[PDB]
């Protein structure tokens, strides 16, 4: 789930940027390193929004990298347990569904899936499907479903689905 | 003790 | 130890504000346009392109000031952010929908009010 | 702590000046920029000197109190006696 919030990070300016612009170099620098990352703690960073504050340099003893701590809201995407979210299926399997909720990949095992749904390789596209063809799940389709587990993988999360009960499914 | 008991910061709006 | 169906967040995300698929979407196009602008810059990263084509996926409004009036009316009723932005996220269509979607309403509100609130949701949704 | 009021003292002190001059001549030799001209100086403890003797030096110098407080002078805020 998406949060706006606000975050701590410091930044060790190798010293050829000291002078005029400065600032605009450290705004730049924290773009360039917290975006695109992802933490266990705060979930996805998706972007930096705003920069509140800048702290005073702090000249470390030696190496003479002065030091900046930046204040500073962001977006950031978090899923909890028991979370229904709107997913994209991308790419289907015997063993289940690998969906895609926006930065996050999330998984719905076979068993997840539920008793309905049979696996049909042989469809044009792999798709899952009842006998009766009524709900068919394939690659693009929108579904709902729980997010049943969350795990951290080198500061990546990666999520487990659920579809069991009501509304939930194809969208 | 002498030149460790204060801190020192770096002045942003005097390196203009 | 956190569920967020028995609404039990770590102590890091009270005071945090939440945001709409819709939001994030406004932001990140806003984001994409100060990246497409002002050269000499880095590329997005490919998780904020995932991220801004599932909220463009799913985005439910299509206007700021719809979104801005969506979370006013909600928020003039007693709920927490993250079922405001829950709600605002899937605009269930019946109050047994929001019930089913969004365990943490048990009991809170009567079916029928929280219907009405519903088809304010709905009604604030916009044409594509 | 209200700087509108400073209780410490307005010169720099023997141990300020020593360790400011040390650390911005770190930093000059690190290839900060340099505040003042300069004629011929390469080494980074004259720059520094001239830059403290022109009251160019940027750097903040953070006295702590004894009841944890802290008062913020500027070099250039500060009296340089030697």
């Amino acid at each position: 789930m998406f949060y706006h919030i606000s975050l701590e990070h410091e930044i060790l300016l190798h010293p050829r940027y000291f002078g005029p612009n400065l600032l605009n170099t450290v705004k730049q620098k924290l773009f360039t390193e917290v975006e695109g990352t992802c933490t266990g703690k705060y979930g996805f960073v998706i972007a930096v929004t705003t920069i509140d504050n800048i702290g005073a340099g702090v000249i470390q003893p030696g190496r003479g990298f002065v030091l900046y701590p930046v204040k500073y809201k962001a977006i950031v995407f978090r899923p909890f347990k028991g979370e229904v979210v709107d997913a994209v299926v991308t790419q289907v399997n015997k063993v289940g569904l690998f969906t895609e909720i926006g930065p996050m990949s999330c998984f719905i095992s076979r068993h997840s899936i539920p008793s309905e749904m049979e696996f049909d390789p042989n469809s044009n596209p792999p798709c899952y499907k009842t006998m009766d063809e009524d709900i068919v799940i394939q690659q693009d389709d929108e579904i709902r479903l729980k997010i049943v587990g969350t795990r951290v993988d080198k500061n990546d999360i990666f999520a487990i689905g659920s579809l069991m009960d009501d509304y939930l499914g194809l969208v | 003790a002498g030149t460790g008991c204060f801190d020192l910061l770096l002045d942003a709006e005097k390196c203009k | 130890e956190e569920d967020a169906s028995q609404l039990i967040f770590p102590k890091e995300f009270e005071t945090a504000e939440t945001l709409l698929n819709s939001e994030v979407h406004m932001l990140l196009e806003h984001r994409k346009q100060q990246n497409e602008s002002a050269e000499d810059e880095q590329e997005l990263s490919e998780v904020f392109m995932k991220t801004l084509n599932y909220t463009a996926r799913f985005s439910r409004f299509k206007n700021r000031e719809t979104i801005a009036s969506v979370r006013s009316l909600l928020l003039q009723k007693k709920l927490h952010k993250f079922e405001l932005a829950c709600l605002a996220n899937l605009c269930p269509e019946t109050a047994e929908e929001s019930k089913a979607l969004i365990p943490s309403l048990e009991g809170r509100f009567e079916d029928e009010e929280l219907q009405q609130i519903l088809d304010d949701i709905q009604t604030k949704r916009s044409f594509q | 702590q209200a700087n509108q009021k400073r209780i410490t003292t307005p010169y720099m002190t023997k141990y300020e000046r020593a360790r400011v001059l040390g650390t911005r001549a770190l930093q000059i030799a690190m290839c900060a920029p340099v505040m003042v001209e300069l004629e011929g100086e390469t080494d980074p403890l004259l720059i520094a000197m001239k830059e403290l003797k022109a009251r160019k030096i940027p750097i903040i110098i953070r006295r702590y109190l004894p009841d944890g407080s802290y008062e913020d002078w500027g070099v250039d805020e500060l009296i340089i006696s030697d």
